[PDB]
RNA sequence: UGUUUGCAAUUUUUUAUAGUAUAUAUCAAAUCAUCUUUAUGCUAUUCAUGGGUACAGUAUAAAAAUUUAAGAAAUUAGGUAAGAUUUUGUUUAUAGAGAAAUUAGAUGUAAAAAAAAAAUCUUAUGAGGGCGGAUCCGCUUCUAAUAUUUUUUUGUAGUUAUUAUUAUAAUAAUAAUCAUGUUUAUUACUUAAAAAGCUUAAUGGCUUAAUCUUGCCUUACUGUUUGAUUAACAACAAAUCUUA
């Protein structure tokens, strides 16, 4: 009856009740509803064998036979392959234990079923807020022309999970964040993580420039991995660090800085050279995600946001890492009226010089 | 903040309705009666049984 | 007045504060209800797909016969498709006496009556 | 005559007040306003 | 012992442990007033006010309750958040019901899925492009994206059933097909103008909210201050909008 068995209710209910599987509980309706789904899963598995053997026949068939050639043969197998995937999900979407295993976090993410429910959970709320953060914070069209996130990305600083688009302190955001990424797609792909600060103020040209605060690539990720620590990118996990984590900072006077954490997927069998990635940032002071993505043929999949402004701990954080620019404050540009000065008008305004000293009782000290 | 109204339904029973022909079916109603014996109905009305001569 | 109070007492019970509260199920009960819910919806699908399959088959049979009937000729010196054009007429279909009241009024019943069928009916 | 101008006196006893109008055939006014003397939101009540 | 009595199911936080940042448990708060006597009484039976007896999944005697409709009324008008989006009139039908009373109606479409070739601009804080004078400016090629072409096409399945041939299967055609979802479905687009509504006449505007409904509120705040109304009213002043 230890903590390794669950909660107090389970540990308590597991000693006063009988040992019997949940599926074997002798309840009329529950056992009568499990018998309907029982023969259904047998009918779905019986359909996966009829559609599986139907692909072999179409696979071992000369393209000349098909009136449409090889093009009409790949569109018929495409609809069949997709029709099998839906049958594999419909064979366990009604299982009562599969729902229990996924809710308890003990579900295997290497199976289509668990990835289907895991994706239906992310879209319910988490996708909605991040889709809103992309639009409201003007990530699009600023960084990307259009972006529809496809994977979940939650970043936490020193254990504490930070919500999307939250102004964090310069001391909290001093160490590499941990990414809690969940991928809902099959296979293992290389993921590229790029943290770009899009609000660096350039006073010389009166505009903002983009500065990359972190860059990594060649990070193998499967749908079974959850946590990724940006500290050990080249020590524990495989990866190439183009630029180590730079402590976010924001000079006094300038508005809050947006730090966009982007996760981009590399195409199959495309490993970025460890020396060509550290050369891209050389002599590049306006890191453009658009151009960078187009050169390595990457695709944005996940994204998260967190802002950072001037705080009490900003000055000290710059001292440790030698970040220059601490003794620089920004003041709002003031636009004075463009109307040329004009002589004052009125009876009182005319008679305000020493000439009309006898009429100064009507002109001076007016409320 | 749109309110979620809760349904206000009265108690309902399962009633057997025996028509004038002796046939019986089950229905869901609010009345407490158990069996409703119907002496007059469409099966004993000339308008619904114009060809019947017994009722004519 | 006393009879009216009896009426009010009925509404007072249906007040939002008096009616029962929303159900509160545990996990095991909730999961069991989920299976009962899941199966019932699937069971409707099977009844729906079955009911819709029969409706489709019947329509195909009508279309086959009608399409074939349109190509035939006769009887005798009658132009091709005369019978097809006559069958499509809807004279009285939407009238008052379209469908006999007796046939429609009779419905399915859980148990039969004293006389299930009347064979003594005379024209 | 139908509308009167009342004075909402601060309950911090700082002497600041707010003047709003209300009909005579109504209840006295009572609001949570900002007292600039203490620079905090306190309870303001009608004078009478 | 708040939270439904058969078992890690929402979010964040607290604490503890293992652990080297993660993992589980735990705690608090939010969301919600679900009603909680394990029997002490009742019931049947039996035996002398009473003493037993009952053996409980077809659950039970063993708790069916133990000490006067506001969601029927109020036309409440500002800040903020969310949800709803023709509400007017006309017309159709509808016991009492009539010229005149209430209610229900009153457009259509889509929801497996495309790939690919060039061309015409336009854009780009794309290639830090090239050439003149990384970012400014004038020239400019290339890629990318949007738009456009009636352009150049290719594919248009799968599933259920029908028919035809072929040896229950295969092939071809035809019809249907948003649907793993409490059919009252749902979601998106579309539905002339006028009208209704928005403190009050008229004009303009709003339907993607400025209308309506609901939750919490009282910024209908204090001081100073910016730029304007082609330098308010063809001066001044009292005014109107606006910024920090
Ligand atoms: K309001
Ligand atoms: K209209
Ligand atoms: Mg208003
Ligand atoms: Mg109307
Ligand atoms: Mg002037």
């Amino acid at each position: 009856g230890g903590p390794e068995l669950g909660s107090r209710r389970r540990r308590a209910a597991l000693a006063t009740t009988g040992n019997l599987p949940f599926e074997q509980l002798p309840y009329q309706c529950f056992q009568d509803a499990r018998k309907i789904l029982q023969q259904d899963r047998a009918a779905k598995i019986a359909q996966i064998v009829k559609e599986t053997e139907k692909i072999k026949l179409i696979e071992a068939r000369d393209a000349s036979e098909f009136e449409g050639g090889e093009a009409a043969k790949q569109t018929r197998i495409k609809s069949l392959r997709k029709y099998i995937e839906e049958l594999k999900i419909l064979a366990d979407i009604n299982d009562p234990e599969v729902k229990r295993r996924f809710e308890d976090g003990r579900g295997d993410m290497t199976k289509p079923v668990y990835r289907f429910m895991a994706e239906r959970r992310w879209r319910s709320m988490d996708y909605k807020i991040i889709a809103q953060r992309i639009s409201q914070f003007h990530v699009v069209p600023d960084l990307l022309p259009a972006f529809d996130p496809t994977m979940d990305v939650k970043l936490s600083f020193r254990g504490y999970q930070v919500s999307p688009g939250a102004i964090l302190d310069s001391r909290v955001t001093e160490v590499a964040p941990t990414l809690r990424m969940q991928v809902f797609d099959k296979g293992e792909r290389l993921l590229t993580v790029v943290v770009i600060d899009s609000d660096v103020p350039d006073v010389t040209h009166d505009n903002f420039k983009r500065r990359c605060h972190f860059l990594a690539a060649n990070i193998p990720w499967d749908p079974s991995k959850t946590v990724l620590s940006l500290r050990s990118v080249g020590d524990r996990v495989e990866g190439d660090v183009g630029k180590p984590w730079l402590p976010p900072f924001a000079q006094k006077g300038s508005p809050y800085h947006r730090l966009n954490v982007f996760v981009l997927e590399q195409k199959p069998g495309a490993k970025i050279d460890g020396e060509a990635l550290k050369k891209h940032l050389e002599n590049r002071e306006n890191f453009s995600l658009k151009g960078f993505r187009e050169k390595f043929d990457l695709e944005p999949v996940g994204f998260n946001l967190f802002r950072s402004e001037w705080d009490e701990g900003t000055a000290e954080v710059m001292e440790r890492h030698g970040i220059p620019g601490a003794e620089v404050e920004f003041k709002r540009q003031k636009f004075a009226s463009l109307k040329p000065p004009r002589k004052a008008r009125g009876w009182e305004a005319k008679r305000q010089k020493p000439k009309y000293k006898s009429l100064w009782k009507y002109v001076k000290r007016i409320a | 903040a749109t309110f979620v109204p809760r349904h206000r339904r009265p108690y309902q029973f399962t009633q057997l309705v025996q028509l004038s022909d002796g046939s019986t079916f089950t229905v869901r109603t609010t009345m407490p009666t158990a069996l409703y014996k119907s002496a007059k109905d469409s099966r004993n009305h000339l308008l619904w049984q114009p060809s019947d001569k017994s009722l004519k | 007045d006393p009879r009216i109070i009896n009426i009010l007492r009925h509404f007072a019970v249906l007040s939002p504060k008096r009616i029962p509260p929303p159900l509160r199920f545990g996990r095991n009960r909730y999961l069991r209800h989920w299976t009962i819910h899941r199966a019932w919806l699937l069971f409707r699908r099977q009844q729906r797909e079955q009911r819709e399959r029969i409706l489709m088959q019947q329509h195909q049979s009508m279309s086959n016969a009608c399409e074939e009937l349109r190509n035939t000729e006769g009887p005798g010196t009658r132009e091709t498709g005369y019978l097809y054009r006559v069958a499509m007429l809807k004279n009285g279909v939407y009238g008052l006496k379209s469908i006999p009241i007796e046939y429609a009024s009779r419905a399915l019943v859980e148990t039969p009556g004293r006389q299930a069928w009347n064979h003594e009916w005379k024209r | 005559s139908r509308i009167i101008n009342v004075r909402l006196i601060s309950m911090a006893m700082t002497g600041y007040f707010y003047t709003f109008t209300r009909p005579r055939t109504s209840l006295p006014m009572s609001m949570l306003k900002y007292d600039p003397i203490v620079r905090r939101k306190v309870l303001f009540l009608e004078q009478k």
